[PDB]
């Protein structure tokens, strides 16, 4: 009963069984500050059965530093009572409640218990109970730029999936008598030693088709071994193997036991000696709070720091910890005790929510057990951070002023950022900026652009939107919501409905870009990312890129004149199958899905476009007769869709659907088997239909079969939609119409001047004149995966499954068909929260203007395995030009709008380089090998006039510069790279 | 990108491809019109075949999209001009020039590969009735690829 | 010595070779007998794919060893 219309993207990450088991689990959350509210929000969006909150502490002003469900009108009310109402709206399937008091026995009602902002004694009291009763216990803490997570899922936790990857499967070539299994040519199995695999469709060794898993002994990238198969047979050929994943048993330890001998998880290997320090430091913080009526050390206070360090020494002595305490780091933990940063809260909330999902669903590998994290590199160094600057001012930014100070707050308040996109990452980024107070000053401003509209499936991870907002523009809704969160952002946010690209340079021009301070990308495609990267490189603005894919995520920072750009790195491209594979010889469901999509486009989209263009363009026929690659095909499509096969009722649509079924699943296969019979052999004597080629078999139409009926219904409905007829779904009419159908005879054809043009002309003049048909149009079918009433995915699924039945491929369901055909990217709310947190932790580094490249960190993480890694950005490459150091990426030449000859002479006399090629955009303005007459015609023209002449398009009034790419050779004739030229018009 | 495309255009400018001849369309560097001469020891002898090349942004990474314009009767070339070529599929691996592609295609035209065809009927005719295939290829290359 | 090469269809081809023979010579013999170009021959023994430029002795191939030949289908 999972609402796939809402959890569409999440299901591709978790699955049906995982979410079904998750929707029966109760989660309790103790503490409703920024971290607690973040965890609760992520859990509610995830889809657990219910959430219970417990936090009777009255609200205070500083609590607003990271609590975005609290308003300044709520001061003096318990946090849970004022947060439950706003949390209940995120998801309608997840009730949210509040409990005034907690008793130990009550804890038995919950599947998972999360604890934040609680003293160590209470944590021990709760854990001593939740451990022996097999209740998942998670404890999270966030102190300034430091964070800690602790997990305890019981002694007998069962983890079904430990990496989150799809099972490995492959096509076998041969299996020897000694179990040596081999893959097809140039195919890597990817198995690892100790894995279990199951075989199917094996010829010559039926015993391996039973399904019993067998050990794997990887012997090479293309072969492995399974043991002794002497009894079963001597050798087997062909067959498909699939990896089998077995459950693992993980045993955790209680909090009391693990305090003495913890087991750490290292988020970074550059600092492996810190977690032992933090283990003592956090316990010392708890002891200090217990010894001062729950009052943490004051910000940047030396007396409290000394007392805290003494507590750390006492604890280290008591626990016999043979570690030398680092005074500087421990005192740093003391100074930022009262810090409350929205970025750290978001990061830890994403991590802890993922841990909760792991506990409830028994999936993915959980943290075991302590996870201590710090982002101390973000601490400002260009401003004064002292006790006087960090003292609270009685405002909502106290939680952040306690870490960064008032001067850095003033620096933040005057930012002028530019956010591209308003998706999940966009919503999280706007929330973080609103909480941090970005652009709340006199000179501040924020600009957000996005051209898409809100859909139902987006509400699962874009918390700024509500069901009542479906169909509206993302940017306006996001701006209004964030203005609601932080009232100071009223009028400081601008929202555009413009797509960022070449066509929008009139709005995001030189004037717009010259005022910005940084650009943040929240996109999902590489084209827009590259374009924004080029614009930032040209204007020299810091850029923040971030991306997610399921549970994986990465964040990168581009700094002018320091690091390389986004486009200097490459990623694996998409896989497109050979046309010969799709057209005739498929062997995987992906091939059949691609063929079905092409069939849909060619049946319901392209002929309609041709017909419409014929009825609009007066001279379409003449242009097509010498422009298109197949004018006869276009003419035949027009004739068939206008006169020959124009339906007058839905019965004719059903008949047409039956005819097309015969055409595509019964006759083409007969032709193929006539050309290449099943017993034919290749030129080398090997059988033709062996290995990657599977012998097809024609299908005979059986009305009772489900797949045939689904295809007929979908095709008839889409045809009626094309012709605007009234479709029907009752099987009675279909069964009545298809009963009286006489298949036209078909016999495969063996084959065996200028009159063709005469036939084409005769067909052309047979068509009705355009004047006779005025106001008549045919509705094309535009593919839309997200709508379940347009029969698009239904048709694709039916066609794909029928073609799979042709080639004996295992058919897939509508779920996998929608995943494959729609190019759906799996997405999660937890990954979005984590990437937003990392990006906002890098933003403070950018604001402070750090110069060294070792102070910035590009981040990568995978939450399925609990892996976090951070590495320094790559420095921009340097080069030698005319005996000078030039940055390859961030340097350019600035020249006036001189003539081409003057530009060449300047490059010859100044840089001592001979210009051999000069281009702008996608046009070749000048080349050394062009005929002399053309150059003499182009040389004395100005650059702007030359560009206008060559591109045949006048320059727009808003155009203020030209970017030219130049390739030049040195005096000796050696090619030397040079930076691009920025001609100022 | 533009600089690689230009290094190649200059290479072809100096080192004569002889059999072939590639050049930009108009002044656009991302759209070339190449010419291929039918091999002498092939049914397509004395023929001029025009190909359209549409370099992709990622180039030299992504593969150059190459489509025949002249009609040809070949087992591995369909009616839309698509070519069943391995170099453009998974052996591209930026390292070769636009003279390698045209050499490959000149050899594919020299001798087809019917064991993995793209046009099953032509492949069947080639495998069964070789003489009829030769006559049909000569007729097509005389009717379309000449004049 | 003598060796056996098993194909994808269960056929067994007997070859007369020496431990010092190069992989290239064996691929040439297989091309001479079956007509398969060496570039499309993928010979595997004891879970290891034979590579050009080496000898049989490099792979510890001894009396009456069994190899498996799989074709490298083109596009
Ligand atoms: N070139 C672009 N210029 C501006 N905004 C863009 C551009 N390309 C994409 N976007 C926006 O980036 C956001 C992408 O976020 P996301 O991928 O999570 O959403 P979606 O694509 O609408 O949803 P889904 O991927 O779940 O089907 C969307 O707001 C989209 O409008
Ligand atoms: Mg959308
Ligand atoms: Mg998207």
């Amino acid at each position: 009963t999972i609402d796939e219309g809402l959890y569409s993207r999440q299901l591709y990450v978790l699955g049906h069984e995982a979410m079904k088991q998750m929707s029966q689990s109760n989660v309790l959350i103790i503490g409703c500050k920024g971290l607690g509210v973040e965890i609760a929000k992520n859990v509610c969006l995830a889809g657990v059965k219910s959430v219970t909150l417990y936090d009777p502490q009255p609200t205070r002003i500083e609590d607003l530093s990271s609590q975005y469900f609290l308003t300044e009108d709520d001061i003096g009310v318990p946090r849970a009572k004022v947060t439950v109402s706003k949390l209940a709206e995120l998801n309608q399937y997840v009730p949210v409640s509040v409990v005034d008091e907690l008793s130990t026995e009550y804890l038995k009602n919950f599947k998972c218990v999360v604890v934040t902002e609680t003293s160590l004694t209470k944590q021990l009291e709760i854990n001593d109970f939740t451990h022996k009763n097999h209740i998942a216990y998670i404890a999270a803490d966030s102190r300034g730029l430091f964070g800690s997570i602790f997990c305890d899922f019981g002694e007998n936790f069962i983890c079904t999936d430990t990496d989150g990857n799809e099972p490995l499967t492959g096509m076998i070539a041969s299996i020897t008598d000694d179990g040596v299994v081999t893959m097809l040519e140039e195919t890597r199995h990817g198995l690892e030693n100790g894995d279990f695999v199951k075989f199917t469709e094996v010829k010559g060794m039926p015993g391996l088709n039973d399904g019993t898993p067998r050990k794997v002994e990887v012997k090479g990238p293309y072969t492995f071994s399974i043991g002794s198969v002497k009894d079963l047979g001597s050798a087997g050929y062909n067959g498909v193997f699939t990896q089998v994943k077995v459950p693992t048993k993980i045993s955790f330890k209680s909090l009391r036991e693990s305090l003495k001998d913890p087991e750490y998880v290292y988020p970074d290997f550059g600092k492996m000696m810190r977690p032992p320090q933090y283990h003592i430091a956090f316990q010392a913080l708890s002891a200090f709070a217990d010894a001062h009526e729950g009052s943490l050390p004051r910000p940047r206070n030396d007396i409290d720091a000394a007392e805290f360090f003494e507590f750390c020494k006492k604890i280290a002595s008591t626990l016999q910890f043979d570690v030398e305490l680092d005074e500087k780091l421990i005192k740093e933990i003391s100074y930022q005790a009262r810090g409350d940063l929205v970025a750290m809260s978001a990061f830890l909330g994403g991590a802890v929510a993922q841990e909760v999902l792991k506990a409830t669903t028994s999936k993915f590998y959980p943290l075991k057990q302590y996870f201590y994290f710090d982002s101390l590199e973000s601490l400002p160094s260009s401003v004064t951070i002292s006790e006087e600057t960090c003292k609270p001012r009685g405002c909502r930014y106290d939680g952040q002023i306690a870490v960064f100070g008032s001067e850095f707050q003033e620096k933040i308040a005057s930012l002028s950022t530019f956010l591209v996109g308003a998706g999940a990452i966009g919503c999280e980024m706007l929330k973080n900026w609103a909480m941090m107070g970005v652009a709340t000053g006199e000179s501040g401003h924020i600009s957000v652009t996005d051209m898409d509209s809100i859909e139902k499936s987006n509400l699962n991870r874009q918390f700024l939107f509500r069901p009542r907002d479906v169909g509206k523009l993302k940017s306006e809704c996001a701006s209004t919501a964030v203005s609601i969160m932080n009232p100071s952002l009223t009028g400081k946010i601008t929202s555009y409905q413009e797509r960022v690209g070449p066509e929008s340079e009139g709005i995001f021009g030189d004037e717009f870009f010259e005022k910005l301070s940084l650009v943040t990308n929240a996109l999902d495609n590489v084209e827009a990312r590259m374009y924004v990267d080029r614009r930032c490189v040209f204007f020299e603005k810091p850029l923040l890129e971030s991306g997610t894919l399921g549970t994986k995520g990465n964040t990168q920072v581009v700094v002018p004149h320091l690091t390389e750009s986004y486009g200097s790195s490459q990623d694996p491209p998409e896989k497109s199958f050979p046309i010969c594979t799709l057209k005739n010889f498929p062997n995987r469901i992906e091939h059949t899905i691609a063929w079905a999509r092409d069939l849909f486009e060619g049946l319901f989209k392209q002929p309609i476009d041709n017909v419409n263009m014929y009825l609009s363009s007066p001279n379409f026929l003449e242009t097509s007769l010498k422009t298109s690659s197949n004018p006869r095909e276009v003419l035949e499509n027009i004739r068939d869709y206008l006169v020959t096969e124009k339906p007058l009722s839905f019965e004719e649509c059903i008949m047409w659907a039956r005819l097309q079924f015969d055409k595509f699943f019964n006759n083409n296969i007969q032709q193929l088997l006539f050309n290449f019979p099943k017993d034919s052999v290749t030129s080398t004597g090997q059988p033709f239909w062996s290995g990657p080629k599977r012998a097809p078999t024609p299908l005979s139409f059986d009305i009772h079969n489900r797949e045939h009926f689904d295809f007929i219904v979908a095709a008839a409905s889409l045809y009626a939609f094309n012709y605007g007829l009234k479709s029907e779904t009752d099987p009675a009419i279909y069964e009545r119409v298809l009963a009286g159908y006489n298949p036209p005879p078909f016999a495969p054809k063996s084959g065996i001047a200028n009159k063709d043009k005469q036939e084409l002309k005769s067909i052309a003049d047979s068509l009705p004149p355009p004047s006779s048909l005025v106001g008549f149009r045919l509705t094309p079918a535009e593919f839309e995966k997200d709508d379940d009433s347009n029969h698009h995915i239904d048709f694709i699924t039916a066609a794909s499954n029928l073609r799979a039945m042709n080639y004996d491929i295992t058919p897939a369901d509508r779920f996998k068909t929608k995943f494959v055909a729609g190019k759906i990217v799996p997405a999660m709310c937890t990954s979005t929260a984590v990437v937003s947190g990392l990006v906002c932790l890098e933003l403070v580094k950018l604001v402070d203007g750090k110069k060294k490249i070792e102070e910035y960190k590009n981040g990568f993480f995978n939450l399925a395995i609990g892996l976090f890694t951070f590495s320094d950005p790559i420095a921009s490459p340097k080069m030698k030009v005319n005996g000078k150091e030039i940055d390859k990426i961030w340097d350019r030449y600035n020249l006036p709008d001189c003539t081409l000859q003057e530009l060449i002479d300047y490059f010859q006399k100044e840089e001592g380089l001979e210009v051999t090629m000069l281009s702008s955009g996608v046009s070749l303005l000048y080349a050394n090998f062009q005929p002399p007459k053309k150059l003499a015609e182009r040389l004395p023209l100005k650059i702007s006039e030359l560009v206008e002449q060559i591109t045949k398009k006048k320059l727009e009034p808003f155009r203020k510069h030209l970017v030219l790419e130049i390739c030049c050779d040195d005096a000796n004739g050696e090619d030397v790279e040079v930076p691009f030229i920025c001609i100022k018009l | 990108a533009l600089k690689r495309i230009n290094r190649e255009l200059a290479d072809l400018g100096k080192d004569p491809p002889s059999s072939s001849s590639a050049g930009p369309v108009g002044d656009d560097l991302f759209h070339w019109q190449a010419t291929i001469m039918g091999p002498a020891d092939s049914p397509y002898a004395g023929g001029v075949f025009f190909l359209s090349i549409h370099f992709p942004t990622d180039y030299p990474f992504k593969p150059p999209k190459v489509n025949f314009t002249t009609r040809i009767y070949h087992p591995n070339i369909n009616s839309n001009g698509s070519i069943c070529l391995d170099i453009l599929r998974d052996q591209w691996s930026p390292a070769l020039t636009i003279s390698k592609v045209l050499l490959s295609i000149s050899s594919l035209l020299t001798d087809p590969n019917p064991d993995d065809p793209l046009v099953p009927e032509i492949a069947h005719v080639y495998k069964t009735d070789r003489s009829r295939y030769e006559l049909s290829a000569r007729e097509w290359t005389r009717k379309y690829a000449i004049g | 010595m003598q060796i056996f090469v098993k194909t994808l269809t269960g056929k067994t081809i007997t070859l007369e070779v020496e431990s010092s023979d190069t992989i290239d010579n064996v691929k040439s013999k297989i091309q001479d007998k079956e007509g398969i170009p060496p570039d499309q021959q993928r010979l595997i023994f004891a879970g290891k794919q034979l590579e050009d430029g080496r000898t049989l002795s490099d792979y510890n191939i001894q009396k009456e060893s069994t190899l498996h030949l799989v074709l490298r289908l083109r596009g």
